[PDB]
């Protein structure tokens, strides 16, 4: 949506993982392979269940009501019962069509939202040591196997360590 | 290698489904959640709710005292179903504000009947008609008790009746307009009638209007119907000097959940906590599109069919 | 310069518009758009809906048969324009529930009238009064019939018309209040009159009332007016030994779109969707603060007058 | 808006500008240039039109309904038609309030992301060979002609190109 | 040292509320802000509004002008307050459409009464009742007139009575119930009664109700009232041959702010701009769920007792 | 939230913050020291005043109405003006729950924003003489003392004054 993150400088999406709704797709010494983040999964199936329930109380019973059907023609009582169950059912008509509409809105800015904080919150774990490449997606530049790919998605990966190592890779251009 | 490539992404599936955001009209995500019950069950469902098959009687009909309503003579409801196929089969009448009479009753959630004894000195008791038929034999509403004179003469009536206990009780009563003058002398021996139901905080006081009207069951004379509510600590007094067609007793006026509905659906052994002319509907939904007559713990009726409500992200097939 | 510099921007406009948000009360913005609409057309549009102008007569007096009224014996609307200077140039009148007969009649959007044969025999008919005049001689409502005694005796007038059509007839009647006992009389035998207008299925007497009211157009007695529907199968049977203003006939209802409105404001060839008391408006803007009385594809009313709505982004000027 | 780009780190609005709502404004060995670029444009008006028409329904017709004014004074069922009316006048009339109120809201902050996004989506581009002024402004590194910024609108830049020039000019420090 | 380091950061709180928005259903923030009135100020209050105590009267017997109510007598409103300990102790009576009769005086704002100079001749006026007692013995209503026989005989009345005036003047009579044909007979000579108030537009005839009802205050009779509205240019006229309860003048009708209200709550000295059964609620709140019977400025009622608005950030106190 | 700033990058509020909403600790050639960011703190708390009156309307004063009690059971008058009242009041009941759940959503995420905001304002003055350390914290590559400090928050720091410094204590580094 708004981040420009998913459908945006993400290409598109990965059906290929059931694991979860965010995860990792990492290419290193050890081959290839995939995981998935269940923070930031968590983060936005928790706001996305009940979603309905913080704005629409729970079905409130309703029993003897007013007649809305009629066999008969009686002028002014029935014209006011029928207007009145009108503007009642045109003004919840209403009132569904826009809930539906901006808690849509707001459930896709959500999930868009997830993506980016997840980006960005490994991009800063890697700092010096990286690269944007646009596709949402980084360079490492040095050498991290499995257990180091685990570190960067546990939170655990240590920057300071690797950019002596990093910068030799880095540079070595003019 | 000296250079790993980590890369981000989320998923997507086989097939998504289009819903409505305000940026767009249509745009696909990964599943989606249908927000109006379109459907119903078919039927009314008896579970949950004490629901009463009217059949071939009307709510009224079956508090008067028809004689064939004399099955729910005994009974009470939580939603009573009127089938648009019933009839009455009694003397024929009419009720000035049939539509209020059948809401309180609705409400009532009830036809138990309370005899009291009353005492009509001077008139003959239980008239009968060709129209109601018990059996083969010529009856009468089983609530109400019709007068006519006794040997030649009709006295005036002034019968009196307390409320002790500590509920409002309502009284149904009616007058009878009979055809002709001829039988106007007949029945009650003054040319002119009248009935005063009264009580301490209002009365009412209504005039037999006497002519044809059309033949219903070989009868051109007709009834008139009223209540009256007798409130704890009232009394009531019923005054009249022709053309009574009196209060056996009384029914008991509840607060509740009870009411009426109109449906020709069926009836089935099965539960659900909403019921509709259309037939017994699921709960689940926020919103409903099958009918805005309801009862029960039901969903608001809306004009729209379907609405959808994402409960997943923005589902990016590989482009 | 072995570089380039490279800048991104927004456009901006000169004349930007302020907006409310959530976060605001006023924000420019480049470019807004109106929501409410404020001003009328001041003219009814004749096109699109099929409108009529009742002039001098009033929704009432048009169907009754009105002398004045005479021109609109055939016709049919979608929206009838009720005049406030209007007036009634007929025997002095009361219709008891009016509102509701003009509802009633304004939604069948037509006071076309089908004749019938009824039959009243030993009365002598079409009696006329100095208050409602065709030309210069005297007359009566067109729709109507004034029956009085003939030679010195009204007997009890039984008079059946079934109803064989599959449609709801309407049938307006009336009973007319003399202004004396000595006028009473005179016009129908007896000292007292009645009418009792029945069907199958309901019933409806009315007693007249002897007494002066005040002076209309040279009078001193009243008609009242009732109005009685007979559903398809049923049948319509009037008894009355006095004081009967009959029917000639019955107003076929049509379930539609028709109504009724009143406005002072001119007809003219022109193009609207919607029509309120102060003319046509435009349909195009969501809301509106005309009129909470409106007709047709017409937008919601609104106590508020304006609201901009934002059709482009924030207008940043240089600073 | 919330991305702090429109009235925020860009300082204000380009009157000049009557090819579209975003674009450029460059300058290099060939002069200075003014572009537009139509994707983000045409993006943020899709959003924007028939934006009511997602929220409220097609106007609807309504033929006989209840009386609103009153010659006569009659008490019980004149209060009663008057407050139905007064009610329904009300609750719609808040309708419009909120909706006008959070559909700008909603068009304000869509219009200040499609500005960022655009930004986000050229910086990502260029990765090393330039720099990012504050002005929402970049300082590129290199000699780039008319032909190789058209190739940064139209997104077919080639950093790995440029990269050896970019080192050289960006590194004449210590 | 060799290098320096910046850090960014919001503040927080010790107390900090729980809120509700659309990602989560509980979430704590820096302040919040109650949008709901739960609180009423337990009395009615004085200010700004003027309020009326009707203690042991209700508002119709005020108007009419029971004994025990002549304090009312001159009084004006913004709001009445009717007690439920309240009670009558006049002349016992009814009033077809009572519920809107209230309406219309509790809008007007006052029960001012204007005397006008009838002319009854040929009847005995001011008739008293044992039952509406002044000072020691009998009395009556103090804006109703009882007529009754004068020697021999109740002839016709027909007395008139315009209206010159620039507003409508609302005329309240009534009508006689007898006990008994002993009485109809012994005060107003004429075997059947009769009253038919009139005007240019409208009219309404209403006839006695002979007949026993039970005791209020030692009398088994029993009064009626209608109102009568006459419009500026109109004019007033009533007919009647007995039973007659004649009006002694007119209330001035009022567009106003005026209206009443049921509440057991006692008035008290302070200032308030809305208020309740429950007593004055403070205005400040948008919203309210004290009672959704309210007069004045008035924050609108609401099932829910508790909605926290947020008017601070986040809270992240440090983990 | 949405960017991550508050309950996110952040770790959490300081409860000794009394100044301002928004601010700044540092530490330097000088000791530490805190400062609030007005600019910021305003730029919140104008959007939070008065959030509720955008809205809802000056509460407008009403009169008679209709009964909405009764003490005398009648049927289908009695019965619609219990469905007119009742029809109202769940009407302005869900307006209210919605409208606080949503307006609180916008409080939050506005709130946020500015966080978010506040910190990419400074982030494009450092540029390169300094480094996001992911703590919503930097190491800036020079003496900075608190007269050089003041030049960040007031935004008038000139970065190629310290360009030179900068590098020299970035790139001590190789293998
Ligand atoms: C005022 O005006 C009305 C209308 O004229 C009168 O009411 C009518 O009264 C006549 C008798 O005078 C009725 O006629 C009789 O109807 C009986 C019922 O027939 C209908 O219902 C049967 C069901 O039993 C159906 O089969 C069928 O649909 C019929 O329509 C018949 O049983 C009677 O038949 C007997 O007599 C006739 C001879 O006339 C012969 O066929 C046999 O001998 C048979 O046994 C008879 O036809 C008429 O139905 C009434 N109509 C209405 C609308 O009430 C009032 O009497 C009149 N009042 C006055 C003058 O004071
Ligand atoms: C109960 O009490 C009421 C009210 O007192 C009586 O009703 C009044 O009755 C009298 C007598 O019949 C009416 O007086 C007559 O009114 C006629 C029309 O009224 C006009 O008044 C002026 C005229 O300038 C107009 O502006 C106005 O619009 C009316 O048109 C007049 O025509 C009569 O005057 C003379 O007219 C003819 C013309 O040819 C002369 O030849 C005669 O001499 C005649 O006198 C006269 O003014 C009065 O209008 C009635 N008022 C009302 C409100 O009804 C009831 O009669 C009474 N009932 C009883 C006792 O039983
Ligand atoms: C139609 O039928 C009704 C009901 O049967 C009759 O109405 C009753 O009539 C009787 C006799 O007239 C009334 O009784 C009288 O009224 C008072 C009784 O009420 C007092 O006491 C009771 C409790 O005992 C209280 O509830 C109440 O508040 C009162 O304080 C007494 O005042 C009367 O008694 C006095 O008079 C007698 C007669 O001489 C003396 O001997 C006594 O000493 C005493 O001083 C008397 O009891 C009764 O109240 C009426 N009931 C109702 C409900 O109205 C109609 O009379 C009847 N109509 C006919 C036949 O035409
Ligand atoms: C073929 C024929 O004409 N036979 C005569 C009968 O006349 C008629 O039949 C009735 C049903 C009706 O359709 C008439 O219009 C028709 O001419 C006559 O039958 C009697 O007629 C009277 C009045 O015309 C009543 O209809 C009466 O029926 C009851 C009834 O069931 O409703 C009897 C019932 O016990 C009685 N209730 C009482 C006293 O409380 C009622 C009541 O009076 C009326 O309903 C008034 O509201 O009337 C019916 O028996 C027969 C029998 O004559 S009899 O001497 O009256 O019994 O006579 C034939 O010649
Ligand atoms: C000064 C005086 O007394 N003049 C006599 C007339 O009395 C009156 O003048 C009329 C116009 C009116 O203003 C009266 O209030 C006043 O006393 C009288 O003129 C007539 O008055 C009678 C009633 O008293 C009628 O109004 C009658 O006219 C009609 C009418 O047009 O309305 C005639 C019409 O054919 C008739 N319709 C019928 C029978 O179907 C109606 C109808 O009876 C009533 O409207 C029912 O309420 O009345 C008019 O003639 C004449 C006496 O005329 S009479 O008819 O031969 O008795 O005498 C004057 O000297
Ligand atoms: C024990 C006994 O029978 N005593 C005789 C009285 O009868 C009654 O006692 C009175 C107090 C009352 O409770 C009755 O219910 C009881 O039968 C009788 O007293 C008269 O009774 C008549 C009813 O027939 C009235 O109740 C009358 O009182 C008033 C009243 O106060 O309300 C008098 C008042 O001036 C009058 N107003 C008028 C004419 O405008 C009213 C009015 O008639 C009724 O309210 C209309 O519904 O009645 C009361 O005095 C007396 C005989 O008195 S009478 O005047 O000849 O009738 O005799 C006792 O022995
Ligand atoms: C800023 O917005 C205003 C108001 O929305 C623009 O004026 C409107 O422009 C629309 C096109 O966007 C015009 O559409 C026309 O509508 C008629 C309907 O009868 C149709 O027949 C035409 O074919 C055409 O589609 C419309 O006339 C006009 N509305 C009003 C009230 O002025 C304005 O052009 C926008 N300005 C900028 C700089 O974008
Ligand atoms: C797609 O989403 C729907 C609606 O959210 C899911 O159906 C519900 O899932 C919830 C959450 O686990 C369960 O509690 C309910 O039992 C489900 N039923 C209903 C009626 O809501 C559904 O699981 C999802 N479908 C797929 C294929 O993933
Ligand atoms: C409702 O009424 C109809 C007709 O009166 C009933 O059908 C008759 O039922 C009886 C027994 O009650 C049988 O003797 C007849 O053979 C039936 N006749 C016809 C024409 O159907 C019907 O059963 C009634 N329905 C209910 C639910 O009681
Ligand atoms: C439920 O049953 C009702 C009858 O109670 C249906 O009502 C009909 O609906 C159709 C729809 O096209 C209309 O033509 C008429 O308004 C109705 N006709 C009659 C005779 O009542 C209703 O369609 C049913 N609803 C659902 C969702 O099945
Ligand atoms: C937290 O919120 C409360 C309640 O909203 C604030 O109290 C307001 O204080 C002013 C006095 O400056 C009063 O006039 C109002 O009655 C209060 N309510 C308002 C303005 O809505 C309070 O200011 C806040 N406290 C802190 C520490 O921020
Ligand atoms: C409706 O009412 C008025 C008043 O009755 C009619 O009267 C007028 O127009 C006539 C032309 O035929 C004149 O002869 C009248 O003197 C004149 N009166 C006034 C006060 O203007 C008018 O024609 C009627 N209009 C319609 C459409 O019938
Ligand atoms: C929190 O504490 C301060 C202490 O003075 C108080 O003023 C403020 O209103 C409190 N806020 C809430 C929401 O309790």
């Amino acid at each position: 949506g708004i981040f420009g993150a998913i459908a945006g400088f993400i290409e598109n999406g990965w059906e290929g993982m059931v694991d979860g709704w965010y995860g990792f797709r990492y290419q290193n010494s050890e081959g290839t392979g995939q995981a998935a983040d269940l923070k930031s999964t968590q983060a936005a199936i928790d706001q996305i269940n009940g979603k309905l329930n913080r704005v629409i109380e729970r079905t409130n019973e309703k029993f003897h009501q007013i007649e809305k059907e009629f066999s008969e023609v009686e002028g002014r009582i029935q014209d006011l019962e029928k207007y009145v169950e009108d503007t009642k059912i045109d003004l919840w008509s209403y009132n569904a069509e826009l809930l539906v509409a901006l808690e849509n809105q707001h459930t896709i800015d959500l999930t868009d939202a997830e993506m980016n904080k997840l980006f960005e919150k490994t991009r800063r774990q890697l700092r010096e040591n990286a690269e944007d490449m646009g596709d949402g997606c980084f360079k490492i530049y040095h050498k991290c196997d499995n257990a180091c790919i685990e570190s960067i998605r546990t939170g655990t990966y240590d920057h300071y360590i690797y950019r002596d190592e990093a910068l030799n890779n880095r540079f070595q251009s003019g | 290698n000296n250079t790993a490539t980590l890369c981000l992404g989320h998923h997507a599936v086989a097939n998504g489904t289009l819903v409505k955001t305000m940026s767009d009209d249509q745009i696909e995500v990964t599943n989606a959640t249908e927000l109006v019950q379109s459907i119903s069950m078919g039927k009314i469902c008896n579970k949950s709710y004490r629901i009463l098959d009217g059949r071939n009687c009307t709510l009224i009909d079956a508090m008067l005292g028809d004689p064939h309503c004399d099955a729910f003579q005994y009974e009470s409801w939580d939603l009573f179903i009127e089938r648009s196929n019933a009839f009455s089969n009694c003397y024929p009448y009419d009720i000035p504000d049939y539509a209020s009479l059948r809401s309180i009753v609705a409400s009532s959630g009830t036809v138990e009947f309370t005899a009291e004894g009353f005492t009509w000195t001077g008139v003959t008791q239980n008239g009968r008609s060709g129209a109601c038929k018990r059996g083969s034999a010529d009856s009468f509403f089983s609530r109400l008790n019709w007068l006519t004179k006794s040997g030649s003469s009709y006295p005036t009536l002034n019968v009196t009746m307390p409320n002790n206990k500590n509920f409002d009780k309502l009284y149904i009563w009616g007058i009878h307009h009979p055809s002709s003058n001829q039988e106007q002398t007949k029945l009650y021996i003054q040319e002119s009638g009248r009935v005063t139901v009264s009580t301490k905080r209002s009365q009412q006081t209504i005039i037999p209007n006497i002519g044809s009207r059309p033949l219903v069951r070989g009868q051109s004379g007709r009834i008139s119907i009223y209540w009256t509510i007798v409130k704890p600590g009232d009394i009531l007094m019923i005054n009249s000097n022709g053309n009574l067609v009196a209060p056996r007793g009384y029914f008991k006026l509840n607060t509740g959940k009870s009411s009426v509905m109109r449906s020709d659906v069926p009836i089935d052994i099965c539960v659900s906590e909403c019921i509709t002319p259309n037939g017994s509907i699921s709960n689940d939904k926020p919103f409903q599109n099958v009918n805005k007559v309801t009862y029960g713990k039901c969903p608001k009726y809306i004009r729209q069919n379907t609405l959808k409500l994402a409960t997943g992200m923005r589902n990016v097939p590989e482009k």
